[PDB]
């Protein structure tokens, strides 16, 4: 659809979802505790405002939290040319006040296998003439693909820190404005929305940063900052 | 063409990042990011340039 094959969902359903705002919504993120957010490294900008408890990013419904980012820490081996290690930490200036629309997502203990179904969320929408923009909060269930089939879709491009999720027939995907947001598999954060060849195209599934490779880096980075 | 800024797109992947960082084509289309305008161009025999940053 206009929601890239997904379904609409609310901030109660995905309370760990956040918006990154620099005058407009450019990326998503996930809340991993009261003060910290995980996003994609290519989402790095200066002067990010984090918006939590959002149902509509265009309308202030009186139940959202707007918190400035105090610190943004991009993985030290992030390569913008290959998108490898596409993961960033954001420290909020103050702690979020946690409630039904605002809560944090657990980090994985093990990696997810092929065929595990996950939930991908974000504000990425697509208009008619294939033109993508943020608006409605949408959700999508998608499987994790085998590494074979992912490398077969993007030959030479897939590193050990990426996985593919989605449907080889297309129609359902994440798209521009979804970058940095959550892929949650059985209550754990297993992915971050990273890249793809277009959106919801046949034989071109979305490509996500594999968060299980990073759990120690994340935990030690948070703890020393 | 009625120009004034190319897209500088040096990606080593055959895909674009899913960030919303719009640019206004000289054609009058809003491209959700510069990488998208790039990939769109490469299947064109006449490149659209960037009229302004932000949506048209
Ligand atoms: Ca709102």
């Amino acid at each position: 659809d206009k929601i890239v094959g997904g379904y609409t969902c609310g901030a109660n359903t995905v309370p760990y979802q956040v918006s990154l705002n620099s005058g407009y919504h450019f990326c998503g993120g996930s809340l991993i505790n009261s003060q910290w957010v995980v996003s994609a490294a290519h989402c790095y900008k200066s002067g990010i405002q984090v918006r939590l408890g959002e149902d509509n990013i265009n309308v202030v419904e009186g139940n959202e939290q707007f918190i400035s980012a105090s610190k943004s820490i991009v993985h030290p081996s992030y390569n913008s040319n290959t998108l490898n290690n596409d993961i960033m930490l954001i420290k909020l200036k103050s702690a979020a006040s946690l409630n039904s629309r605002v809560a944090s997502i657990s980090l994985p203990t093990s990696c997810a296998s092929a065929g595990t179904q996950c939930l991908i969320s974000g504000w990425g929408n697509t208009k008619s003439s294939g033109t993508s923009y943020p608006d409605v909060l949408k959700c999508l269930k998608a499987p994790i693909l085998s590494d074979s089939s992912c490398k077969s879709a993007y030959p030479g491009q897939i590193t050990s820190n990426m996985f593919c999720a989605g449907y080889l027939e297309g129609g359902k995907d994440s798209c521009q404005g979804d970058s940095g947001g959550p892929v949650v598999c059985s209550g754990k954060l297993q992915g971050i929305v990273s890249w793809g060849s277009g959106c919801a195209q046949k034989n071109k599934p979305g490509v996500y940063t594999k968060v299980c490779n990073y759990v120690s880096w994340i935990k030690q980075t948070i703890a020393s900052n | 063409t009625s120009p004034q800024r190319e897209a500088t797109c040096t990606s080593e992947v055959s895909g674009c990042p899913k960030i919303y960082n719009p640019v206004c084509g000289t054609d009058g289309i809003t491209y959700s990011n510069e990488c998208v305008l790039c990939s769109e161009n490469k299947k064109r025999q006449t490149p659209v340039l960037i009229q302004k940053s932000g949506p048209c």
